[PDB]
């Protein structure tokens, strides 16, 4: 898993592999790292495939209720202070998962992230997972706030490529968001090994 | 105990200084997080710690002073109170099914006349704390890995007569003697002061 | 170990009619002072002085409930708590937390006000009654003192004498453990006032 | 105290079981004059091997709700198949309590042409064959039961059913540690279960090979 | 499990159930006791309902611990449960401070069992009232409880059928600086003036508790003061 | 003494265009013996259009195809005999194997069956509950035999060739006896005899095999 | 009448008028009609004809198990409180003895039930009436449960508001029901409970729910589209 | 009153405090709930007390969740936990079942709470009284659009064409007539509405009543608007 | 007045109502005799079916409790089931915890004692039941009767029901020392069919059961064909 995600002048670009190896095998090509909470959030699996898909269906439906009792919309201030009091409550259970939740709330952009511990920051340039320390290095280089919307998707589904091709337990199928004022939209889906043909002719 | 507080009290101020740095094991996640949370208008704390308990922590306390003061019709409790009630949730924890905060932290604050039959504390307040439950009032307090070479620093310099700006240049040598033996890389410091107008935010020392 | 943790001895001796109590000044983590000038004593009237040793977050906690303890007592019966009373009542406190214990060693002393009997008290951590004529001492330092107090003691000492004992019987011996030091303060009292003294010692 | 193997067959009519009457402790055999094979209600029995507590406290409990399910009430006896169903849910019950029946079990029933042979383990495997043989009958025993329910895909008589347990409990005396030579045959047939006199079986000890000169490590 | 409270208020603001309970107290047999600058005195009255009720076994004069004594006058077995958790709390404070109860405190616990059955759920309140006395550190008590739970700091006192006009003569004949065995020497005669026939040694109980101890005197030695009165 | 024990076996399944094969061999073993050759007690009905197939422990297996049992007819009570879905038979799977998470079951599922449009999907577990629907899944202690030769013939990944028309349910089942010969080669905890289903929408057919018995 | 307030309350007569009261409840619900035969039950409920077009559905017949099934008259709001309880003690057998629980026991289970909440105090009886249509070893069951906590074993009965009149036809033909096969058993129901209805009013598929259970039938609830083979042919004659 | 119970039954059947809880119901705004083929209205008045109140704050229609709407009649504050509830298990069956709950069971949801009274607790906590209020359920599923009464009986029956409260009794009168089974829904909005005007005491204003509406190709639930409810009434 | 209404009220003189019209409950009833027979016990009572249709085994006031003892109830039949499943439990007790079949006279002490708790709190009311405990243990057989108010008492023979005065004088001219099994199955079902009159009822059957040494000391119902026609 190479999950990363950043906050630039336009919205969130949030970035997945879609790899699930337990070990030295590979159980799956095609899992979905990047669990859409509602039309407007967005969260990220990174650790256990089990504990990130049980507690952000959680996460989903305590912010479904939300609105129907309030009314109104969950802001993301909210929505991850939900997912870290419950991270926090089980912290000595022996969970793994470090998740991102990226929203357009009332007040913008936001870009948490929540631990296996209870740890909640707050920040606009994230990557986890274990080939996450790939995806530093050649997002750093090239990040700056005032990107175009297609360069900073071209900086991510790159950013995620040159992680997949190093990291065992990473690749498959780069995914590509986009969080903007509206709500998300799915950006591209494309294989790791047709990526390498663009990238390298 | 990566990142380091360095607080001192001097005749009419506190100083306190936290490193924002935020890592996951080896990968600097922030270099600018605040870590001393704004309790009162005239209290603060320098905790550290992973950013687990500390989180979770400092918002137990700090909602408990706000409730304690809608209760109490709007009156500031003193600074022992405050450090008194903290070292209890301290020591009640480690002897729970949920286990110890890991969280060193330095209490600051200054103590202020709420009324005119009020004739206790008119000094500052400064006390240092433990992730079990030790509670000390101390002239100067410091955590972390650059706690040695910063405790026998203050040693060497601390006065209690230091001015607003005399004590301003002792924590720039406090933060870089920091910079010069600590493997860990503490670039960012977070200097705030309380003095007898509330809390300030030092930009200059960072 | 978690009993010398925070560092601190307190000791005791009885004279004719009077006693001595006795810290030292040092706060510690296992091997650095984080505090140079902490007391480990506790006056609750003018007959009663105890010490406490060992971890400091019990130092305080377990004092604390003394304090509700000693100060609910004098609420419900119009009366100062007497020695035997006083020494009885925490160690009964320390047998209820016997498989939770408290890491405290409470060294009591205490004086009849109208009669001038001393009694010594000191438990264990697990609140093992015992009640010595001659002295008591606790702390990380009670090996060293074990042999200071008994070379020096004899039963018959004014309060004037039993200071000089007590005080080079608890420095020869801070001055051998390297988590007991950094001065002493004493606490002469008889029937007809208290002294407290505080006492030069290493700064090492 | 602890049982030995127990090895279990069906034939044309109905179904035999077999066990040792013997019930050591380690090594030591205490008693080998006690009965291994309980019956339960009319139709039914079973025996086991392993722990002798577990199973005299199982035992007792399943034979109380075979008879207070008929006493109280009008309706029919439970068959082998629904016993063996509750003998089966309360060893997988004791298991998830941290306290489990340490012992396999080999059960046995038939009910009006419906023969019924079925085993159970500590843990919650149940199993149901033709053949079924527990402990070290499993290793040693249930080879030879296997090959001879298939040289005669018609089904054995109770003649030659007869014979080749007498051929394998011959075999776990030899090969055995804890095991003696006195046997009980159980026999549940459309009349019911029938529990046989223990009896013993011819061991040849004669070859030629196992004299002392031949085997002798001089 | 009825959990509704029995004693409630009256529209005239009187606790009605209380004031039944004090008339239900006041139907015993007359207990009384006197104080002394050296020790206390109390005395009961032992009333035999047939010459075949064997009146060594019967006993009013309750000792409850080596220092406190008790004697009672309302219904019987109300008043044994008062007794029983008086034993039970005295016991529970030497376990704990190594040291004989004061009376104070003994009789502020009895009376929090008094209230709490006058504000609990179900319940009746207690129908007898008592006459604690004994030693503790600051000298001779004589207190007297009653079925509210309000208790009393008496000097000499009398409860009981015969208790009026037993507790003026206690006026008439107390003195500051009565000694004990002048106390004794009164608290039986007071008995007398009211009792119906002739009482035996068999027919009262007298206890005395003496400069630490409060042991309930014996048919031989009340035997010694009755030819003496 | 230990509570968990394997018990051998493999199941593996095909979902096509309108149907699902199912097959899982009938063979239980303990420590190191051979207890039976003839377990039906490895694939369980659900509903008509729905089946789970577990393997892994035997004795966790059984009880998970009861509760599995009983909460779908809750669930027919409750919605006026409505018999549920194969998306939401899934679904209650995978979140029972995460309410026994700190003591769970040693299984490992498959929930096979049909769409809604009556397309067949399969799904996978781990022994927590990690769902995903796929096309096909092989579970058991051959899964590493069999799991990647369905990648080579189904997918049709690395060959520079034309793709082959839509199975058929013959030419799906002619496949999945390929692998289950194959199993009985070279896994010692597998085949004496597989049960092939087909999950049609016009009811479902039984079908058997016979494996190598050694 | 100052002993009908409590139920634990006897009358000096030694009657329960509260248990009394709640049979009541039984006898003003809707018409349902039990026929046992030699391998079948059949019940035959009378739900709620429509107001001239709009149609009230409400469930009555329940299934309990494979070869349980019953139906209800009275508080449907207890109704469906014993249909949690007879689902899951239903469920409890089929998981320990994997096979049907027999209605001789099933009939003793349900009495014990009803007498539980007829001796406490802050408890009321189940103001409802059940009809249970078993199958089991033994042949085919009809039980009729009522709120003082009886059990009665019958060969048929009806329950409901005016139900006495459908007992009164049942009460000529019950000794022929054991001859009888599963089409004519069905019209000995039916005739049955058309005795039972209004003085302008007579049977169809928008006002009857027919119930059979059998040896080798599971417990089938024939609604409005498979219900037309046994009710379009019928005509309630003198 | 304490001289019954609380579970007392009366000679002729009835139990006290639930027919005493009908009664209840009567004495509350009127509702409304019409079942169509195109989807299912529910309108209802709001009998507002003063016209110092804002219009927005007495919502008569709540939904559980996207596909079930409920508009309840007599009094507010019992009918607030039922939905409090009913969107609680309507959440809970998307958690486990991942698809949307049916509207039969989210009617079988809440009268499971609307029975559980009565007066000794002992194990559990129970309610004192049963709740004052009868809810009309609507919502669309894989059978189409379903209409649901929840009384305080707790008995659940499906229907039609149904009104609840005050002006209910005046209602069906005119539900015998003006009602065939394949109407459109916009031929259910005008027949809607020209019972809620018939019904009620009040001057009929698009800012004095609330109607909305689950769509069945939709498949959502469309609340209206004052600028949409006085559309209807011009037609 | 309201010296009637529960349990925990003693009358003016000592009487406790709420128990006294729980015993109206089982005079009003069905009649129930039996009868000691110096080898075993004989229990006979009558079913008074009220409907036609009813099924024969209905409604039967004879339960086994344990293999040599069973209780039949006299008065109400649903508060009888409560007696009936409580002392199975005291006789499950006996066999699961002592090893050892429960005894006559102590499995009737048992029923005296569930049926007399409900006759001392104010939440519960007495049964409006008559139980007989009929048992043949290693004491011998043994025929003890329990009344709401729970006092047992072991008899010889015992009339309950409505017609229990004239059905106590058919049973002074039988033996109970003489007396087998054998005969008096034919002789106290021929108490019944002369007790109990036709001008109320239509429908009423006789249900006997007896636990005796040619049943192998076990309870059991008849065979259909030893009762008397009529
Ligand atoms: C703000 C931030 N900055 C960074 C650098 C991170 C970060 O990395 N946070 C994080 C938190 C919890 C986790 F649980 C994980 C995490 N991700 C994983 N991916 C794959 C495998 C794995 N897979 C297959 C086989 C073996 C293994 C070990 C394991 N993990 N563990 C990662 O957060
Ligand atoms: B990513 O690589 O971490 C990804 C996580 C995503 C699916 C939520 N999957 C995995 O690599 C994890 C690794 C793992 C981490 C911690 C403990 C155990 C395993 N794999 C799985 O969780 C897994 C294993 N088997 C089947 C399905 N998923």
């Amino acid at each position: 898993t190479t999950t990363l995600a950043f906050r630039f002048n336009g919205g969130i670009i949030v970035a997945v592999d879609s790899r699930a190896s337990t070990g030295q095998y590979i159980a799956s090509q095609t899992v979905m790292k990047v669990l859409e909470i509602n039309d407007y959030l967005l969260g990220t699996l990174a650790g256990g495939a089990a504990d990130c898909q049980y507690w952000e269906r959680v996460l989903g439906m305590e912010c479904r209720l939300w609105e129907l009792r309030n009314g109104s919309r969950i802001t993301v201030a909210a929505a991850s202070k939900i997912l870290a009091n419950i991270t926090y409550a089980y912290r000595n259970h022996g969970l793994s998962m470090g998740t991102m939740v990226a929203g357009w709330d009332q007040f913008g952009p936001s870009l948490y992230y929540v631990d296996d511990k209870g740890s909640r920051v707050k920040q606009d340039l994230f990557s986890v997972g274990s080939g996450s320390i790939y995806a530093y290095g050649v997002l750093d280089t090239g990040y700056r706030k005032d990107l175009s919307v297609e360069d900073a998707c071209d900086l991510a589904r790159r950013s995620i490529f040159h992680a997949t091709y190093r990291d065992g337990a990473s690749g498959g199928i780069v995914t590509v968001y986009h969080v903007h004022e509206k709500g998300w939209t799915k950006i591209s889906r494309d294989d790791q090994t047709k990526l390498y043909h663009r990238y390298f002719p | 105990m990566a990142e380091t507080a360095i607080a001192f009290r001097c005749k009419d101020y506190v100083m306190v200084a936290a490193a924002g740095l935020n890592a996951f094991y080896y990968i600097k996640i922030t270099d600018a997080e605040d870590k001393i949370t704004q309790l009162d208008t005239h209290q603060l704390v320098a905790c550290t710690g992973e950013n687990g308990p500390r989180v979770n922590f400092t918002e137990y306390i700090k909602c408990n002073l706000a409730l304690n003061r809608m209760r109490q019709h709007g009156r500031h409790s003193s600074c022992e109170s405050t450090a008194n009630f903290m070292r209890n949730c301290l020591a009640s924890a480690i002897r729970s099914r949920e286990g110890a905060y890991q969280v060193n932290c330095l209490f600051a604050g200054y103590d202020t006349p709420v009324s005119e039959d009020d004739d206790g504390v008119v000094g500052p307040q400064l006390f240092y704390m433990d992730y079990l439950g030790t509670l000390q009032a101390v002239p100067y307090g410091c955590h972390g890995y650059g706690a040695c070479f910063v405790t026998a620093l203050l040693d060497r310099l601390w006065r209690p007569d230091l001015s607003q700006q005399e004590g301003l240049e002792l924590m720039q040598k406090c933060c870089d003697e920091v910079k010069r033996r600590v493997i860990i890389s503490n670039s960012y410091f977070f200097v705030k002061a309380v003095t007898k107008n509330g809390v300030e935010v030092i930009t200059a020392v960072h | 170990s978690i009993m010398a943790y925070s560092g601190g001895s307190v000791m005791a001796m009885a004279g004719k009619e009077c006693f001595v109590i006795i810290s030292d000044n040092r706060l510690g983590e296992q091997l650095k002072t984080i505090s140079t000038e902490v007391p480990k004593l506790h006056v609750v009237n003018d007959s009663i002085v105890y010490g406490l040793t060992g971890l400091r977050t019990d130092q305080q906690t377990f004092a604390n409930k003394v304090q509700f303890r000693t100060e609910m007592y004098k609420l419900r019966e119009e009366r100062d708590i007497t020695g035997k009373a006083f020494a009885a009542m925490i160690t009964s406190m320390l047998y209820e937390a016997r498989f939770g214990p408290w890491f405290v060693e409470p060294v009591i002393g205490s004086i009849d006000k109208s009669t001038g009997e001393v009694y010594l008290c000191a438990t264990d951590l697990i609140g093992a009654p015992c009640e010595p004529e001659d002295y008591v001492c606790a702390g990380t330092a009670a090996e060293s003192l074990h042999g200071m107090c008994e070379a020096l003691w004899r039963p018959g000492m004014s309060p004037e004498e039993l200071f000089e004992i007590a005080a080079q019987a608890m420095l020869s011996a801070c001055d051998r453990d390297s988590l007991s030091g950094y001065g002493a303060v004493a606490m002469i009292v008889t029937k007809d006032k208290v002294t407290t003294r505080l006492i030069k010692g290493r700064k090492d | 105290a602890s049982g030995g193997s127990v090895i279990a067959i069906k034939y044309k009519g109905g179904v035999l079981m077999a066990a040792d009457t013997l019930l050591s402790y380690g090594s030591l055999a205490k008693w080998p004059n006690i009965p291994r094979i309980r019956l339960l209600g009319s139709h039914s029995a079973v025996c086991a091997t392993g722990s002798y507590a577990d199973f005299q406290m199982m035992a007792k409990q399943v034979e109380d709700n075979i008879e207070r399910q008929k006493m109280y009430h009008n309706v029919d006896e439970l068959s082998p198949s629904e016993v063996f169903s509750y003998l089966h849910r309360s060893i997988y019950q004791k298991r998830c309590d941290f306290d489990p029946c340490l012992c396999q079990m080999v059960f046995i029933g038939v009910r009006d042409g419906e023969t019924f042979l079925a085993g159970v383990d500590d843990v919650g495997t149940r199993w149901e064959d033709d053949c079924i043989a527990t402990g070290y009958g499993a290793y040693i025993a249930l080879p030879l039961l296997r090959q001879a329910l298939e040289k005669n895909p018609d089904g054995l008589s109770r003649g030659e059913a007869m014979r080749i347990l007498t051929d394998c409990l011959r075999v776990l005396f030899y090969r055995e540690c804890r095991a003696i030579n006195k046997f009980q045959v159980a026999d549940a047939a459309s009349d019911g279960v029938r529990i046989s006199e223990p009896f013993d079986v011819e061991t040849h000890w004669e070859y030629e090979g196992y004299c002392f000169e031949k085997t002798a490590i001089i | 499990e009825a959990f509704y409270g029995l004693t409630t208020f009256s529209p005239s603001g009187k606790l009605i159930q209380i004031e039944y309970a004090t008339t239900a107290a006041g139907k015993g047999t007359t207990a009384l006791g006197v104080k002394a600058t050296d020790g206390v005195v109390i005395a009961a009255k032992k009333k035999a309902p047939s010459t075949l009720v064997d009146a060594s076994s019967i006993q009013k004069v309750f000792v409850l611990d080596e220092h406190v004594g008790c004697t009672y006058s309302g219904m019987g077995p109300d008043c044994r449960v008062l007794i029983d958790s008086a034993r039970k709390n005295c016991q529970q404070y030497k376990l704990m401070y190594n040291e004989p109860i004061p009376i104070s405190q003994l009789v502020r616990k009895i009376s929090a069992i008094y209230q709490e059955f006058t504000q609990s759920g179900g319940v009746r309140p207690f129908g007898c009232s008592l006459l604690v006395a004994g030693v503790d550190a600051n000298g001779y008590h004589l207190y007297q409880v009653d079925p509210s739970g309000t208790f009393w700091a008496w000097k000499a006192t009398a409860i009981g059928t015969g208790s009026p006009d037993a507790k003026a003569f206690l006026e008439k004949r107390y003195t500051v600086d009565m000694e004990l065995e002048d106390a004794v020497h009164t608290a039986l005669l007071t008995l007398k003036e009211g009792f119906d026939g002739q009482m035996t040694s068999e027919n009262t109980q007298v206890g005395r508790v003496v400069e630490n101890r409060f042991e309930i005197l014996s048919v031989d030695q009340l035997r010694d003061y009755l030819d003496q009165i | 003494w230990s509570p968990y024990q394997d018990n051998g076996g493999t199941t593996a399944a095909i979902a096509g265009k309108d149907f699902v094969i199912l097959a899982g061999d009938t063979r239980l073993n303990g420590d190191f013996c051979l207890h039976s050759r003839h377990d039906q007690s490895k694939i369980f009905q659900l509903t008509p259009y729905t089946y789970m197939a577990s393997n892994g422990m035997q004795a966790d297996r059984l009880q998970l195809q009861q509760m599995l049992k009983y909460r779908v007819k809750w669930y027919k009570y409750n919605n006026g005999g409505k018999v549920p879905s194969t998306k939401a038979i899934a679904q209650l799977m995978s979140t029972m194997l995460y309410h026994r998470r700190f003591f769970p079951y040693y299984t490992f599922n498959m929930v096979v069956g049909l769409d809604e449009e009556g397309h067949g999907v399969c799904y996978s577990y781990d022994a927590v509950g990690s769902t995903e629907p796929f096309l096909y899944g092989t579970r058991g202690s051959a899964a590493s035999f069999v799991e990647p030769l369905l990648d080579c013939l189904i997918n049709r990944q690395h060959m520079t060739s034309q793709a082959p028309p839509e199975m058929t349910k013959e030419e799906t089942l002619a496949m999945l006896k390929n692998a289950f010969t194959g199993a009985a080669e070279r896994d010692i905890y597998t085949g004496d005899s597989v049960s092939f289903f087909i999950i049609t929408k016009d009811g479902v057919q039984q079908e058997s095999f016979e494996l190598r018995k050694d | 009448n100052e002993y009908d307030s409590d139920i634990t309350t006897w009358s000096p007569t030694g009657r329960l008028f509260q248990i009394e009261y709640a049979n009541e409840a039984v006898n003003n619900g809707s018409a349902t009609v039990g026929v046992k035969g030699k391998n079948f039950v059949v019940l035959a409920a009378l739900k709620r004809s429509p107001v001239a077009e709009l149609s009230s559905y409400q469930e009555k017949v329940f299934e309990i198990d494979e070869h349980v099934g019953m139906s209800i008259s009275g508080l449907v709001a207890d109704g469906r409180v014993l249909a949690r309880y007879l689902r899951t003690e239903c469920m409890n057998y089929r998981y320990m003895y994997s096979n049907g629980m027999p209605m001789n026991q099933m009939a003793d289970m349900i009495g014990e039930k009803h007498q539980r909440h007829i001796q406490c105090s802050g408890k009321r009886p189940f103001g409802v009436g059940l009809l249970l249509a078993g199958y089991d070893r033994q042949g085919p069951h009809l039980y009729q449960t009522v709120p003082s906590g009886d059990v009665y074993d019958y060969k048929a009965t009806a329950m409901g508001v005016r139900s006495q009149a459908s007992r009164t036809y049942l009460e000529r033909h019950f000794e022929h029901f054991s001859d009888c096969t599963l089409d004519e058993l069905v019209t000995h129901a039916l005739k049955a409970l058309a005795s039972a209805t209004s003085e302008g009013i007579e049977l169809n598929v928008k006002n009857t729910t027919i119930a059979i259970v059998g040896k080798d039938t599971p417990f089938t609830i024939f609604e409005e589209e498979s219900a037309r083979k046994y009710l379009d042919g019928f005509k309630m004659r003198p | 009153e304490y001289d019954r119970g609380v579970n007392t039954f009366s000679p002729e059947g009835r139990i006290f405090q639930i027919e005493y809880a009908v009664e209840a119901i009567k004495l509350g705004s009127t509702s409304l709930g019409i079942r169509t083929p195109e989807g299912v209205v529910l309108a209802a008045e709001k009998r507002v007390p003063s016209t110092l109140v804002v219009p927005s704050s007495m919502s008569k229609i709540m939904e559980v969740d996207s596909h079930i709407a409920a508009v309840m009649s007599g009094m507010v504050a019992d009918a607030r936990i039922l939905v409090e509830h009913a969107r609680v298990e309507s959440q809970n069956h998307r958690f486990t079942y991942n698809e949307p709950m049916s509207v039969e069971s989210c009617t079988l949801a809440t009268c499971d709470l609307s029975i559980q009274f009565g007066e000794s607790g002992g194990r559990r906590k129970l309610m004192s009284r049963p709740f004052g209020v009868s809810l009309l359920i609507a919502g669309v599923d894989e059978k189409g659009p379903q209409l649901w009464q929840t009384d305080p009986s707790g008995t659940h029956t499906r229907y039609d064409a149904q009104a609840i409260g005050g002006g209910a009794e005046a209602a069906q009168s005119v539900f015998t007539e003006r009602y065939h089974r394949n109407m459109t829904l916009e031929e259910g909005e005008t027949l809607a509405v020209d019972i809620l005007k018939q019904v009620m005491e009040d001057q009929l204003s698009p800012e004095n009543i609330e109607v909305a509406v689950v769509r069945a190709d939709d498949g959502k639930l469309h609340m209206y608007t004052p600028t949409e409810i006085k559309a209807i009434m011009s037609r | 007045s309201g010296h009637d209404q529960s349990t925990d009220v003693f009358s003016a003189e000592g009487r406790v109502f709420q128990v006294e019209y729980a015993g109206k409950a089982v005079d009003n009833s069905s009649t129930a005799v039996a009868a000691c027979c110096k080898d075993g016990v004989v229990v006979a009572v009558e079913k008074v079916h009220t409907s036609r249709m009813l099924e024969k085994g209905s409604n039967n006031r004879i339960h086994a409790v344990d293999r040599q003892a069973g209780i039949c109830i006299c008065g109400l039949l649903p508060d009888g089931r409560a007696i009936v499943s409580r002392a199975r439990q005291e006789a499950e007790n006996s066999r699961d915890i002592f090893a050892t079949p429960i005894r006559g006279s102590v499995l009737a002490n048992r029923v005296g004692e569930f049926m007399h708790a409900y006759t001392t709190h104010f939440a519960y009311r007495p049964f409006g039941c008559s139980a007989i405990i009929a048992s043949y243990a290693d004491d011998g057989p043994q025929l003890f009767v329990s009344d709401p108010s729970g006092t047992v008492a072991g008899y010889y023979g015992v009339a309950l029901g409505k017609a229990k005065t004239v059905a106590k004088s058919e049973l002074e001219k039988l033996d109970f020392s003489s007396l087998t099994c054998d005969e008096a199955v034919g002789k106290l079902a021929s108490i019944l069919h002369e007790v109990h009159d036709k001008q109320k009822d239509k429908l009423y059957e006789v249900e006997v059961a007896w636990v005796c040494d040619k049943s192998d000391r076990k309870f059991v119902h008849v065979p259909a064909d030893m009762v008397p026609a009529e």
